[PDB]
């Protein structure tokens, strides 16, 4: 449950990313493929060579989807329904899996925000992506 | 993994009565039915839009009883299940693509099975000494990953 | 989210249950603590002892819960509110646990009822005790 | 666990920079604010009402210098983890009754302060190492438990 004061704290937090949210989001990825190599297993047809445009690409689309929720904040569920059913009924990743990668996202935000992350806005931050990992995983069963 | 002369006894007992091939299918089939996701592995198996389809599908039970024999074969090397399941564990990785987090679902829905199978004789005791069991082959196969 | 084919693989599998809840309930405790002991931690203050009267005591106190939540199955937020704030804000049981209670839960529930644990009853009790736990951790933060 | 000479020393190199006491405080803060049931075990700490009176809580500051320097003493004995924390697990398990899901969660929010406090030289790479280093120092921890 992401209280108004976790709302305000993530459009803050979230704004400051700005511009770099795709650059930002492909820096998570590389993180998470180094880190968790068992997340790879799920992008077997991706060149994951560092700086790869599948990988930028790819970081691009994940981060123009969270500007999207924190955008509509109050009503995920509606804002993400076609991400929902893609990752349900097509890509199938194991839930487990946006555990890890959000905690990729937590650690390249610190990395990059270092007036802006706060321990409270650390706390609202990982409040939100376990908000979008459980919108996401919504419709799996 | 590290067992005690009682666990051991437990599990090798209760093994000499299960039906390898009975048991393989229907824990396969049950992954796929209590854990859907996991279907997207098995795309060229045929009809599993339902739990009958799922659990009727001969390749499915083909499958199962595949997967539980090989698993038969560890529980006869229980002192070294990294050296006995590394050539697995690199297929899964590097041809297979499988998340090694399957093969933890797949040791809970088989305990389910046994408990369904042997009822009271599977015991919180019996039970325990399995669940080292399936948790020390799902990190056996989750040991090449790369 | 819980279908109608769900609610009614649930209240029938736990119709069946009947009186025993309490006896099932104390048989998942205890197969709980052989199987994954750090759950012990909780009950430091308690006779874990094969047969005990507490566990006993404690399982009953967990199987009325359910029965409950089984009962309030569309309500389970409120129905649920008193043990959501009392494990949120006084026991502080870390999340993970659930899965393993819920786990054990289900293999008592297999043990008891060969002729109704079916493929698609397992799903449907898989996805009610995940509710329940999702209830129950709602207010830790 | 096992890590590449060049992986032990990006950990070291980075590690001569920390602020022990300084990031220790900062590390079981952020632990009991992000993840609030941990706080449990400190209710005799005192105040702990709102993040800046945890961060500020002079108790709190005290045992994260305690956590992260058994933690940095640690380093120094990468090839034997578990060998180096066998009587703290004992004693975590035993006396203390410390759920081990919290010693990975201090490992994520460890994680998290070092790129916080380090920027753009917590490299991917660099991360990576610690993450092995965290979850094999969280095993050690666990390794006792019975
Ligand atoms: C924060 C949660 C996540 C968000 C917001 C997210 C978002 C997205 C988006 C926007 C797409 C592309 C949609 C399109 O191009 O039509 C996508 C695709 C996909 N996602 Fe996710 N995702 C998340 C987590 C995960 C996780 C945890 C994994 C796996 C470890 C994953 C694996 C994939 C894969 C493999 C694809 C398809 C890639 C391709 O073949 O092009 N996603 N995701
Ligand atoms: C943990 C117990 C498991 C064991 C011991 C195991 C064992 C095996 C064995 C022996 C093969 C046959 C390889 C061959 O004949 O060339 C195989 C293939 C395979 N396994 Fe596993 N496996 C296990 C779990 C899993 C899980 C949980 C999944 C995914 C949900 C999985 C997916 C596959 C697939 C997709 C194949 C190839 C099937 C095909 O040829 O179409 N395995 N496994
Ligand atoms: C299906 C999930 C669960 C349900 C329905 C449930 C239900 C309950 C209920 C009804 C009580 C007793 C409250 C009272 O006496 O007023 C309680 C207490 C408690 N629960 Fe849970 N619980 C669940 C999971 C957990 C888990 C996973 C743990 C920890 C491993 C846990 C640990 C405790 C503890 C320590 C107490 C206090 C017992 C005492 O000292 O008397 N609970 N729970
Ligand atoms: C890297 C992880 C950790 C290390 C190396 C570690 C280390 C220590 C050390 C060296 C002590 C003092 C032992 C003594 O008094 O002889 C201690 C005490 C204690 N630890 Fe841990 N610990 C860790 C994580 C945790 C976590 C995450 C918690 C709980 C959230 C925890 C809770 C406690 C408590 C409650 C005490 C007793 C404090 C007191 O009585 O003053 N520890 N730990």
């Amino acid at each position: 449950v992401l209280s108004p004061a976790d709302k305000t704290n993530v459009k803050a937090a979230w704004g400051k990313v700005g511009a770099h949210a795709g650059e930002y989001g492909a820096e998570a990825l590389e993180r998470m493929f180094l880190s968790f190599p068992t997340t790879k297993t799920y992008f077997p047809h991706f060149d994951l060579s560092h700086g790869s445009a599948q990988v930028k690409g790819h970081g691009k689309k994940v981060a123009d989807a969270l500007t999207n929720a924190v955008a509509h904040v109050d009503d995920m569920p509606n804002a993400l329904s076609a991400l929902s059913d893609l990752h349900a009924h097509k890509l199938r990743v194991d839930p487990w899996n946006f555990k890890l990668l959000s905690h990729c996202l937590l650690v390249t935000l610190a990395a990059h925000l270092p007036a802006e992350f706060t321990p409270a806005v650390h706390a609202s931050l990982d409040k939100f992506l376990a908000s979008v990992s459980t919108v996401l995983t919504s419709k799996y069963r | 993994v590290h067992l005690t002369p009682e666990e051991k006894s437990a599990v090798t007992a209760l093994w000499g009565k299960v039906n390898v091939d009975e048991v393989g299918g229907e824990a396969l089939g049950r992954l796929l039915v209590v854990y859907p996701w996991t279907q997207r592995f098995f795309e060229s198996f045929g009809d599993l839009s339902t739990p009958d389809a799922v659990m009727g599908n001969p390749k499915v039970k083909a499958h199962g009883k595949k997967v539980l024999g090989a698993f038969s074969d560890g529980l006869a090397h229980l002192d070294n299940l990294k050296g006995t399941f590394a050539t697995l564990s690199e297929l899964h990785c590097d041809k297979l693509h499988v998340d090694p987090e399957n093969f933890r679902l797949l040791g809970n829905v088989l305990v389910c099975v046994l408990a369904h199978h042997f009822g009271k004789e599977f015991t919180p005791p019996v039970q325990a000494a399995y669940q080292k069991v399936v948790a020390g082959v799902a990190n056996a196969l989750a040991h090449k990953y790369h």
